[PDB]
DNA sequence: ATTATATTAATATTATATTTA
RNA sequence: GUUGAAACAGGGUCAGCUUGCCGUAGGUGGCAUCGCCCUCGUC
């Protein structure tokens, strides 16, 4: 119920950088705080400003691949927790700088995408 | 500067459109879930009441921040290099930047803006700060969908024959916004905001629904204006009954409202008789 | 990684949502601005003023497909979605507003695939 | 999934706009636009505008039916929807705007089944 | 679910054109195309067009019938459904264009049943 | 003391008479 | 029964004394449900 959170909150975050590429007050400088501890205050958000940075991308086929990889993320929680516990936010943090590095790779998001 | 509060129960309805929509829903107003009263922002009448000063001014000393061609950094830029461009130590420097914008500008003056990107120069707190609009009576939506006969792009959409796109166009049958403000004094004598500049906010908020019009908001007026004007700086008495002795109810025996016809706004001023005042500038 | 039989009003009302969404994407795939880039702001707030327009504007998305038996299997997850959903609510709680947005992307990735919704839809 | 006796305008309202799609459906398989193509549009907010329309065309469609019974069927199933339903309101409230769709919905998923609608039928 | 004291104009037409349509099917099973085939499509817009061909028919088709009870029945219970009936409008409102419908299938309802009609005849 | 940046999937649910002294 | 025996983690300590999420901002430019149809053939 961590991990991929974690990795939701990453794959948000990558999204809105390359919505806005020169990003001051991205939505991790003022979700994270809460994103760790309380997943349905951040997330119930997030989700909310997801599809405008998603439509804002001026590549469809790398909005199509994030919401797909976002969808596989969300597979796994079956439902938002109402507070990450201290092992929880661990998890967090773990998956997102898993899920961060792992879109910023070569040739990796794409190749998961084209494997579905 | 100004020395009194004021406390206006600005009260204006909606003949048939759509006046201030989404909150990220699509294209229909702010309505209450749990009920059905509409709900109005007060940037709406404070773009407004901007529309209104561009068109009711065109001099200086009285800025209306400009449109979509009107850069934030470069205005900031632009202000930043007259009095104090460097010799005034950062600090104090920002200080004198927001003062001299405030006596520049009458939309930071009245309500305020951001003035902290790149060269920073302070905030405004804002004296005149309005709130956002609710309604008495549940509306209800109409949605007014309507066609057209000329398609926009050139996607697959447009079909060979009718080059059509649809699409709805929101409306509202009716709806007295009831809205609320309250006015400060500390922060009006930092940012200049003098008895002139609150008379030409006065005259904007009555005179907006005349002129800011288009075919989404369809028909706005302004129904009554009701202004609490105090005698001093202090909190006589709190403003929660001030503004509910003003009440907007339903009138005899019917179900929803149409018109002025059908509400009866009760005004008894009687106990605000103490240290307040009372006047009519809309109703 | 989709539970039908959850009977949580969140889960179908994401589900419901994230099949109108791809109705409204198989309707033209030259789209620009879909639901999702407007409606999807106050639908786990707001439902009963979103959902009535999706309502709305979904059997003109189902006409507009090129296919007529698509649109069926589509109406027919519908129904299969908000069967557990026995009232659109006012304002949903903060579970119910997480449980939205879970039940959305549940349903889309279940949506999005190969052989799924088709064998669903042939044991009915 | 379906409440018969919830005793909301919203719901019977919707089941009503069902079954009358249902029955014109039903009327004709190669159907291009039906009424939820053009009707939904405002059935939930002036109901007593289209609803008028719709039980003029309702004898019509029923006896544009090939099957006569399926058409009494259909009728009993309508009558017993509009039980709940005391008059036809002018305008639908958020929540009886959300209870339109849920009522049409689950209407249509308790007629498009195999056997519940004549089993319903049957003890009456 | 039939409200006989709503004192509503549209509530007594619907149930007058309902107990109307009722006769005509009881006249003969074997029918093909009833009033509501015909005449429901102005039937709530021009009464008084309708209407009066329809007592005109009427007597005719109570004498149809293989019981002659059953007209007496029928005929008290068109009295008492007229009662509230002071006058035949020229057209009805939106309001009462719906309650036309309503009236109509909530008086369909309550005469196709089984012990219902008969006791409200016996308590006159 | 960065990275990366182009489209998943789509062909029909259902469909046979309440009640009539 | 003559060959490693005995073994304190302690007595016990407020993690605070506290700090405005904000200063604040138009879902918009606006778009015909339409171009159309004998209630009939008639007893």
């Amino acid at each position: 119920i961590g991990y991929v959170l974690g990795r939701l909150f990453a794959v948000l975050e990558k999204i809105q950088a390359e919505a806005n590429p020169g990003l001051n007050a991205t939505i991790a400088d003022r979700y994270f705080g809460s994103a760790s501890s309380t997943p349905i205050a951040v997330f119930g958000t997030l989700m909310r400003l997801l599809p405008h940075h998603l439509n804002k991308l001026e590549f469809e086929g790398r909005a199509v691949q994030l919401q797909w990889e976002i969808r596989q993320i969300l597979e796994h929680c079956q439902r938002f927790p109402n507070h990450l516990n201290l092992e929880q936010q661990g998890l967090f943090a773990i998956g997102y700088y898993h899920e961060t590095q792992f879109l910023f790779t070569k040739d990796a998001l794409k190749n998961l995408f084209n494997e579905a | 500067t100004i020395e009194k509060r004021y406390d206006f129960v600005f009260l204006f309805d909606v003949q048939d459109g759509n006046p201030n929509g989404d909150p990220d829903a699509g294209n229909l107003p702010r309505i209450d879930p749990q009920t059905g009263e509409g709900l109005v922002t007060d940037v709406c009448l404070k773009r407004k009441v901007r529309n209104f000063i561009q068109m009711t001014q065109n001099d200086e000393h009285h800025d209306i921040f400009i449109r979509e061609k009107g850069i934030l950094n470069n205005l900031i830029d632009e202000a930043h290099e007259q009095e104090n461009v460097k010799g005034k130590e950062k600090g104090e420097k920002t200080e004198a930047a927001r003062q001299y914008m405030c006596s520049r500008y009458y939309d930071i003056r009245t309500f305020g803006a951001v003035m902290t990107t790149g060269k920073n120069a302070g905030q405004v707190r804002g004296p005149v700060q309005l709130t956002f609009s609710r309604s008495i009576d549940p509306i209800m939506t109409l949605e007014h969908s309507i066609t057209r006969m000329a398609v926009t792009n050139e996607k697959d959409a447009s079909e060979t024959g009718d080059n059509r796109t649809m699409g709805r166009k929101f409306t509202v049958p009716y709806g007295l916004y009831r809205c609320h403000g309250f006015i400060s004094t500390h922060f009006a004598k930092q940012t200049g905001f003098s008895e002139n500049d609150l008379e030409l906010f006065w005259q904007a908020l009555v005179n907006m629904f005349d002129h800011d019009h288009s075919a989404a908001r369809g028909q706005m007026n302004a129904r009554g204006l009701y202004v609490f004007e105090h005698s001093n700086n202090l909190g006589d008495a709190p403003a929660d009954s001030l503004f509910k002795r003003i009440q907007v109810v339903k009138k005899d025996g019917v179900e929803v409202v149409r018109s002025f016809d059908d509400y009866l706004v009760s005004v008894d001023d009687k106990n605000l008789e103490e240290t307040k005042l009372l006047r009519k500038l809309g109703g | 990684g989709l539970d039908r039989n959850r009977q949580d009003i969140g889960y179908v009302l994401g589900r419901l949502f994230a099949v109108l969404e791809k109705i409204q994407a198989e309707a033209n795939p030259g789209l620009n601005a879909t639901i999702a880039d407007r409606y999807f702001g106050s639908a786990s707030s707001t439902p009963i003023a979103v959902f009535g327009t999706l309502m709305r504007l979904l059997p003109h998305h189902l006409n507009k497909l090129e296919f007529e038996g698509r649109a069926v299997q589509l109406q027919w997850e519908i129904r299969q979605i908000l069967e557990h959903c026995q009232r659109f609510p006012n304002h949903l709680n903060l579970e119910q507003q997480g449980l939205f947005a879970i039940g959305y992307y549940h349903e889309t990735q279940f949506l999005f695939t190969k052989d799924a919704l088709k064998n669903l839809f042939n044991e009915a």
